[PDB]
RNA sequence: GAGCUAGCCCUGGCCAGGGUGAAGCUGGGGUGAGACCCAGUGGAGGCCCGAACCGGUGGGGGAUGCAAACCCCUCGGAUGA
RNA sequence: GAAUGCCGGCAUGAGUAACGAUAAAGAGGGUGAGAAUCCCUCUCGCCGUAAGCCCAAGGGUUCCUACGCAAUGGUCGUCAGCGUAGGGUUAGGCGGGACCUAAGGUGAAGCCGAAAGGCGUAGCCGAAGGGCAGCCGGUUAAUAUUCCGGCCCUUCCCGCAGGUGCGAUGGGGGGACGCUCUAGGCUAGGGGGACCGGAGCCAUGGACGAGCCCGGCCAGAAGCGCAGGGUGGGAGGUAGGCAAAUCCGCCUCCCAACAAGCUCUGCGUGGUGGGGAAGCCCGGGUGACAACCCCCCGAAGCCAGGGAGCCAAGAAAAGCCUCUAAGCACAACCUGCGGGAACCCGUACCGCAAACCGACACAGGUGGGCGGGUGCAAGAGCACUCAGGCGCGCGGGAGAACCCUCGCCAAGGAACUCUGCAAGUUGGCCCCGUAACUUCGGGAGAAGGGGUGCUCCCUGGGGUGAUGAGCCCCGGGGAGCCGCAGUGAACAGGCUCUGGCGACUGUUUACCAAAAACACAGCUCUCUGCGAACUCGUAAGAGGAGGUAUAGGGAGCGACGCUUGCCCGGUGCCGGAAGGUCAAGGGGAGGGGUGCAAGCCCCGAACCGAAGCCCCGGUGAACGGCGGCCGUAACUAUAACGGUCCUAAGGUAGCGAAAUUCCUUGUCGGGUAAGUUCCGACCUGCACGAAAAGCGUAACGACCGGAGCGCUGUCUCGGCGAGGGACCCGGUGAAAUUGAACUGGCCGUGAAGAUGCGGCCUACCCGUGGCAGGACGAAAAGACCCCGUGGAGCUUUACUGCAGCC
RNA sequence: CGAUGUCGGCUCGUCGCAUCCUGGGGCUGAAGAAGGUCCCAAGGGUUGGGCUGUUCGCCCAUUAAAGCGGCACGCGAGCUG
RNA sequence: UGGGAGAGGGUGGUGGAAUUCCCGGAGUAGCGGUGAAAUGCGCAGAUACCGGGAGGAACGCCGAUGGCGAAGGCAGCCACCUGGUCCACCCGUGACGCUGAGGCGCGAAAGCGUGGGGAGCAAACCGGAUUAGAUACCCGGGUAGUCCACGCCCUAAACG
RNA sequence: CCGAGGGUAGGGCCCGUGACUGGGGCGAAGUCGUAACAAGGUAGCUGUACCGGAAGGUGCGGCUGGAU
């Protein structure tokens, strides 16, 4: 569930915040953080690149496992659930009966003190990652990757996951949390379970502040703008579009499609996203 | 109110200093010019 | 040319005093168990009043100025974007 | 001789404005050629969360002393931040460097670019962050944590003694962290003392007093005491920490566990060294063998890496410790002690300002620390005042108009005016009390009202003590006294009813707009499967993101409530393996030039041949659009109903003379004596309408309307008073402007508005304070307007290109 | 057009007279009182308020009357805005 | 105490038929629909047939005039948790009872909020017919919704 | 001291009245279509939802107080 307020502040009204009932830990493991070097959204040439990005709370970045079968066969116990400030997921921090301590993302159902693994002999239970051609059809699966030993790619946010769908030669199939079937390449590793914090989606921000917080600097509409800024810019008074509605750079932005069209892996990707 | 000029001697050095006119091709023409006009001081004078 | 100004980045600092009294917690009541109600405790908030500090609402003065934007009175924010 | 020409010089305005905060001066003595202005003394005033003190920047000798006064100083000058000269800045411990890393910058390897150059993990550089050893007093004209004195301390080298598997740029621990709130115990700082020390005083009616006045501490190794921080111990196993490891991590077993122990810091004490007032006397002496004690208040500072709660989840690296590798184990390291060694730069002075930024000794701007006392509920607020610092570098008179800032006003009380603009009123605290409506928080300090000083008596609880006295905090009850008045001075909301717009706190046109504009949570459309889309770049490389569709980009709408209709013909976007059109290229029927020829060369039809366009369909919270005419009902009027032209389809709900209504001050109702505004209605909506959203909405607003109560010099309608100017005298002394001028009125004339022409009238010569009708007064080669085959910003289904993409 | 500042208000007037009032007259469909209409007459006078930026106008309460014009639609080196 | 029947309820799992869509094959001139038609779909290859896949909803036969529940209502199969009820024994308690204003709880469908899901169906809506007209009945489309969770709503020819 | 009451201010309940507006009843000599009663010409009624000049329609579920 998310945490309401009582309306004492106008804002306090509608704001919501997550629960943090899974957490069992408060501060992260000192061994697996390192600084993250903001950027406000300017590149090496110290351009704005996205617009509107800064300003949020100070961050350490938790290094976290996205390889897995680094480890097969060498069981871990569940020692804690964490929050993440660089993700929407929660962690989980791992110590493996070889002494090593490491963060996986946390899957939905997750316990402390449980027991997971990795491998093709590990057993289909939550928690636990085998290539994908190991995994009955029909479980929801996460942290997948798209090609082998490259690192877990899809269904990575709070709540997603991705279902197989079927086998076909050195490829599975897989409904993403997207909607969209793709084949992925079997020997490509996944997690069973879907990911938690499922509720993070129910989250009302509330306040300008909260956003801010976030780093998320407020967003112009190119109405408000002028034609030097803007294809929506000008106009006396308030105006409607006056042309196909554009971005600041003068592409169509209600409808057209922007994947490139001959690209390789449109040879794996089966349906195209639905919604 | 407060004015343009807020003097700050490791800022007057680190951007118009000499090592900094030597970095950069405009930087070196600077000096070359300022050298073949006869400027007696060829870069701003920063007490350091 | 970003020693003015705009934004961001790193690292420091600052915000008298007073007011309101959220959740939680404990007790009591309640019930099959609950919801919930009350009291105490508690100390939340782009909360309130108001200096510093940041502003620049209205009026008056100034107008070869004290000043190429200032002065007086009044007024906005003041734990937060 | 003219170019609002250029350079220079010198005039006019003119002895005019001004002399830079209205904090304020007076006298006496001295010095000197000269004194309102320099020095000295007494009196007066101003600052005191500063207008005092300390630090960082910046400035760069402005510091000290002597001798000067041409210029500088808004006057003066004997003075000075000015002229000349001499002197003055002392560090192992303070700051920076011989230490570390942050953003960033640079950059071996490596990548990219016509050149120049752009990137780039390591490394290196980079601080006001981490790390690191000095406190108190004294001394100079001028420096002092630097010199001196006392008491402490760090590192390097070397040697001795003891101890240990020693050893690192490698492994590990640690360093190492947020916001808000906050415990205990301390210190800084403060208040009181009938106690301790002290020169003296007894006035002018009283007091020789438990009188007045002054002061009553500072630093300090070991040890000890108090308060806190930090940390479990042993064994066995071991596959992880990119070699090794006895370290760290993980697993198990046993003692210990909110203890102690070990360790570290703070505070107290502490050998010792210091300081030491008023007053008086000429910075110094004396006071003085100074005393140096008790109680209370008490930090935001310290113990500290303390505690709790919360979500937005809160640097790095070295120093340090531990582990081991080569090695080396007569070494090496650790501990104690001792001797030696210990470099470079800064240090003066100003520092909220006359020494910095503003051309000025400029009412402006400038980061950190200290910032006493009393009273007002608190406080850094306000009044006064300590220490300390100042009276603002022109003065002296006068007592007009007028101006500024300020005080008061009979009767009236918004009649002022675009508007109560402005200014009154209200005003802190305690108590009583408080409406619609509401999202149940609020609205709310609603509104409105009562209390407020001093004296005496009684009494309740708390803090420190000890449980008591003392002190200090929070109270309660009774009886009285005084004044016009008790937050007696200063600081401190006027209130309400009702519309519009925007939900709200925020943001903005630096210097004419703060708003209804922007932003905002939230809603929807849409793109994006990750080497994502998108953005910057020629590229490499970056951002996105060390993120992964509960995510990221773009767009509109803008809390919330109830909702968001019809039109897909045009444009856009999406889908469509048919077909049509389609470039290079392929193909080569046929034709041509030339040659004696083989041959060389050229043109070229059918056919094959992509995207795009055409074509088929989908799509509105995509661009956008959302009718007209005639007829018809028991009176009239109107038309539920019917007919008909057109269209892609003809505006739904809701709202409506509106931030939209031309006619318009529509009509009607309300408010007013009177209402072009306002509120409520109606609907012929010139020309509302549903995410350029429609209609509502509690709360919010220095937004913009309308009304009322309170109160007022806003006004009837003006009067008086205050100070700073204006005025006069002494000192200093501008300005724009200026064809030259010996520069009146009228009625005329004149390029059509005459001091300057005609006629007439008026008029002795020259100034001072005043007022603004004219000199088509000054200022700025009109912004409007037009013209120029002048410019620039912007737009697009103008033209033609280019990037980008296909 | 190398600049002749603009509506309205406030303030300060001054003039014209085609006279709103007061004075003097003739005609009247002038009984009186009250009017109508023309003539002479510019000496003085010609109110306060609601609406609206307004001039104007409408309205309220009065009045002897609530005049119309000119003066760069008088007057911004006089104010307002 | 010992037994019984049952779609009584809640949670989780799971099975087959059918519709739709997508992919592959095969195949051609229509399919569909009605009282009859037209809209629609179809040579851009539909319908009809075969194979593969995805997905939601409802459970044929048994099934009945049946069973269960206080009512609303409950129907594939399995497991778990759980209510009511009947019978036989006549063992225990000793009138512990009946009803019940208020209260509390449950309460079909539609509807509402937040989020999922979306095959079939289907208000609104669009088109075709019917018809004097046809904002209907019939036909081709079609969005909420119908389904899951949680929170509301509290109505009925909630009837015997 | 209490005190009739008067005054300031703020609440509650009732009645009368109001531009305009909502539907209701009656009138009937009108206009429109014909929803219900027969299988009433789409069996009806129904709670609710959406919609249409109007009766009413349709969806979802329910009742028979449904003809054959
Ligand atoms: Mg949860
Ligand atoms: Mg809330
Ligand atoms: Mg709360
Ligand atoms: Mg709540
Ligand atoms: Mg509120
Ligand atoms: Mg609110
Ligand atoms: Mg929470
Ligand atoms: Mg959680
Ligand atoms: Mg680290
Ligand atoms: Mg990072
Ligand atoms: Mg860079
Ligand atoms: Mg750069
Ligand atoms: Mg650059
Ligand atoms: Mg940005
Ligand atoms: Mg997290
Ligand atoms: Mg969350
Ligand atoms: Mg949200
Ligand atoms: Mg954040
Ligand atoms: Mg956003
Ligand atoms: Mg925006
Ligand atoms: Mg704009
Ligand atoms: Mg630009
Ligand atoms: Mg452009
Ligand atoms: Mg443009
Ligand atoms: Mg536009
Ligand atoms: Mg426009
Ligand atoms: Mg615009
Ligand atoms: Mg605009
Ligand atoms: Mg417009
Ligand atoms: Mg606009
Ligand atoms: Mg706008
Ligand atoms: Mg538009
Ligand atoms: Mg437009
Ligand atoms: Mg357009
Ligand atoms: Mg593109
Ligand atoms: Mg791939
Ligand atoms: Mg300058
Ligand atoms: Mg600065
Ligand atoms: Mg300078
Ligand atoms: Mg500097
Ligand atoms: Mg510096
Ligand atoms: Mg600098
Ligand atoms: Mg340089
Ligand atoms: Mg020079
Ligand atoms: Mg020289
Ligand atoms: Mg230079
Ligand atoms: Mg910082
Ligand atoms: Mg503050
Ligand atoms: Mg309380
Ligand atoms: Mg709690
Ligand atoms: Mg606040
Ligand atoms: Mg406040
Ligand atoms: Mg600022
Ligand atoms: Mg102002
Ligand atoms: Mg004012
Ligand atoms: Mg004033
Ligand atoms: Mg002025
Ligand atoms: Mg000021
Ligand atoms: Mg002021
Ligand atoms: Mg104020
Ligand atoms: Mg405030
Ligand atoms: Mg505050
Ligand atoms: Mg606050
Ligand atoms: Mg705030
Ligand atoms: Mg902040
Ligand atoms: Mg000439
Ligand atoms: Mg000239
Ligand atoms: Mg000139
Ligand atoms: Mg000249
Ligand atoms: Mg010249
Ligand atoms: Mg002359
Ligand atoms: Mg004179
Ligand atoms: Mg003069
Ligand atoms: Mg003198
Ligand atoms: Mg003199
Ligand atoms: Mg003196
Ligand atoms: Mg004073
Ligand atoms: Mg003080
Ligand atoms: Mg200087
Ligand atoms: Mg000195
Ligand atoms: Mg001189
Ligand atoms: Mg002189
Ligand atoms: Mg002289
Ligand atoms: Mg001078
Ligand atoms: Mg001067
Ligand atoms: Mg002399
Ligand atoms: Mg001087
Ligand atoms: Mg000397
Ligand atoms: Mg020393
Ligand atoms: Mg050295
Ligand atoms: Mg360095
Ligand atoms: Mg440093
Ligand atoms: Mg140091
Ligand atoms: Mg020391
Ligand atoms: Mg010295
Ligand atoms: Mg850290
Ligand atoms: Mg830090
Ligand atoms: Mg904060
Ligand atoms: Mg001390
Ligand atoms: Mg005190
Ligand atoms: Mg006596
Ligand atoms: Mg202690
Ligand atoms: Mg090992
Ligand atoms: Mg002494
Ligand atoms: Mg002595
Ligand atoms: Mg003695
Ligand atoms: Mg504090
Ligand atoms: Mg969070
Ligand atoms: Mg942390
Ligand atoms: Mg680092
Ligand atoms: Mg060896
Ligand atoms: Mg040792
Ligand atoms: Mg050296
Ligand atoms: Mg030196
Ligand atoms: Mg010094
Ligand atoms: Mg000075
Ligand atoms: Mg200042
Ligand atoms: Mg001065
Ligand atoms: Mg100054
Ligand atoms: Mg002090
Ligand atoms: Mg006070
Ligand atoms: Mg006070
Ligand atoms: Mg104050
Ligand atoms: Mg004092
Ligand atoms: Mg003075
Ligand atoms: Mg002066
Ligand atoms: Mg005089
Ligand atoms: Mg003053
Ligand atoms: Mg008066
Ligand atoms: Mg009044
Ligand atoms: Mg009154
Ligand atoms: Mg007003
Ligand atoms: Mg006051
Ligand atoms: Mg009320
Ligand atoms: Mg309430
Ligand atoms: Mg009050
Ligand atoms: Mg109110
Ligand atoms: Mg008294
Ligand atoms: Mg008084
Ligand atoms: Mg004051
Ligand atoms: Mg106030
Ligand atoms: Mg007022
Ligand atoms: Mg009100
Ligand atoms: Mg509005
Ligand atoms: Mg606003
Ligand atoms: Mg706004
Ligand atoms: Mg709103
Ligand atoms: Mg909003
Ligand atoms: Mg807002
Ligand atoms: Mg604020
Ligand atoms: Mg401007
Ligand atoms: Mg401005
Ligand atoms: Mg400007
Ligand atoms: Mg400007
Ligand atoms: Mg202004
Ligand atoms: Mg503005
Ligand atoms: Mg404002
Ligand atoms: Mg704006
Ligand atoms: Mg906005
Ligand atoms: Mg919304
Ligand atoms: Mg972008
Ligand atoms: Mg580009
Ligand atoms: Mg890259
Ligand atoms: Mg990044
Ligand atoms: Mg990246
Ligand atoms: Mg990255
Ligand atoms: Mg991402
Ligand atoms: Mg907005
Ligand atoms: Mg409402
Ligand atoms: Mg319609
Ligand atoms: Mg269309
Ligand atoms: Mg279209
Ligand atoms: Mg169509
Ligand atoms: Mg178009
Ligand atoms: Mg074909
Ligand atoms: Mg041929
Ligand atoms: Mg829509
Ligand atoms: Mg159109
Ligand atoms: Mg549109
Ligand atoms: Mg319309
Ligand atoms: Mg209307
Ligand atoms: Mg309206
Ligand atoms: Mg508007
Ligand atoms: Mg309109
Ligand atoms: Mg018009
Ligand atoms: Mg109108
Ligand atoms: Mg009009
Ligand atoms: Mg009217
Ligand atoms: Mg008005
Ligand atoms: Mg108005
Ligand atoms: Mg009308
Ligand atoms: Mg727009
Ligand atoms: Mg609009
Ligand atoms: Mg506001
Ligand atoms: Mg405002
Ligand atoms: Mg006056
Ligand atoms: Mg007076
Ligand atoms: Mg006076
Ligand atoms: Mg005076
Ligand atoms: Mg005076
Ligand atoms: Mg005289
Ligand atoms: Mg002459
Ligand atoms: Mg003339
Ligand atoms: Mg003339
Ligand atoms: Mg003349
Ligand atoms: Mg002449
Ligand atoms: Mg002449
Ligand atoms: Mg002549
Ligand atoms: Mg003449
Ligand atoms: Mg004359
Ligand atoms: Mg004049
Ligand atoms: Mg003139
Ligand atoms: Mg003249
Ligand atoms: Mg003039
Ligand atoms: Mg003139
Ligand atoms: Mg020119
Ligand atoms: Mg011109
Ligand atoms: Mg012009
Ligand atoms: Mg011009
Ligand atoms: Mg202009
Ligand atoms: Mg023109
Ligand atoms: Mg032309
Ligand atoms: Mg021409
Ligand atoms: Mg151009
Ligand atoms: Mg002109
Ligand atoms: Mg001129
Ligand atoms: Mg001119
Ligand atoms: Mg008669
Ligand atoms: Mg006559
Ligand atoms: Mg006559
Ligand atoms: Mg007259
Ligand atoms: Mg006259
Ligand atoms: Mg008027
Ligand atoms: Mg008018
Ligand atoms: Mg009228
Ligand atoms: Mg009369
Ligand atoms: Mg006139
Ligand atoms: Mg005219
Ligand atoms: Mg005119
Ligand atoms: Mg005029
Ligand atoms: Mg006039
Ligand atoms: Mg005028
Ligand atoms: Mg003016
Ligand atoms: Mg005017
Ligand atoms: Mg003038
Ligand atoms: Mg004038
Ligand atoms: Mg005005
Ligand atoms: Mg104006
Ligand atoms: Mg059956
Ligand atoms: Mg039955
Ligand atoms: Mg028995
Ligand atoms: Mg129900
Ligand atoms: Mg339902
Ligand atoms: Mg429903
Ligand atoms: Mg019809
Ligand atoms: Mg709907
Ligand atoms: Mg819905
Ligand atoms: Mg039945
Ligand atoms: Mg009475
Ligand atoms: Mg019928
Ligand atoms: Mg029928
Ligand atoms: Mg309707
Ligand atoms: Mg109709
Ligand atoms: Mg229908
Ligand atoms: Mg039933």
């Amino acid at each position: 569930a998310v945490k309401k307020f009582k309306p004492y502040t106008p804002s306090r009204r509608f704001m919501t915040v997550a629960d943090f009932s899974e957490i069992t830990k408060t501060e992260p493991e000192k061994s697996l953080v390192k600084p993250l070097k903001k950027t406000g959204g300017r590149n090496n040439q110290g351009r704005i690149t996205v617009r509107f990005r800064g300003g949020g709370h100070k961050r350490l970045y938790r290094i976290i496992d996205f390889k897995r079968w680094d480890k097969v066969g060498i069981p871990a116990k569940v020692a804690a659930i964490e929050y993440d400030p660089n993700r929407s997921a929660r962690i989980a921090l791992l110590h493996y009966v070889d002494g090593e301590k490491r963060y996986i993302i946390a899957p939905d159902g997750l316990q402390v003190g449980q027991q997971v693994v990795a491998g093709p002999d590990a057993p289909i239970q939550v928690g636990n990652a085998l290539p994908l051609r190991f995994i009955p059809v029909g479980t929801v699966v996460h942290a997948v990757e798209l090609e082998p030993k490259k690192g877990a790619k899809l269904a990575r946010a709070a709540g997603t996951s991705a279902q197989i769908q079927g086998r076909e030669g050195d490829y599975v199939i897989l409904r993403l949390p997207s909607g969209e079937l793709r084949k992925v390449h079997g020997e490509c590793y996944a997690t069973v379970g879907a990911v938690g914090n499922a509720d993070h989606k129910n989250i009302v921000l509330g306040k300008a502040g909260r956003s801010r917080w976030l780093g998320r600097r407020p967003h112009v509409r190119g109405a408000a703008m002028n034609p030097v800024d803007h294809p929506h810019g000008g106009g006396e008074g308030r105006a409607p579009r006056g042309r196909p509605p554009a971005s600041p750079w003068g592409w169509q932005t209600k409808g057209l499609k922007t994947r490139k069209r001959r690209k390789p892996s449109s040879r794996f990707i089966i349906a195209r996203r639905k919604k | 109110m407060k004015r343009t000029w807020q003097p700050n001697r490791r800022k007057r050095a680190k951007t118009h200093g000499f090592r900094a006119r030597m970095r950069t091709p405009g930087g070196r023409k600077v000096l070359k010019r300022r050298r073949q006009k006869g400027r007696w001081r060829l870069t701003p004078a920063v007490r350091k």
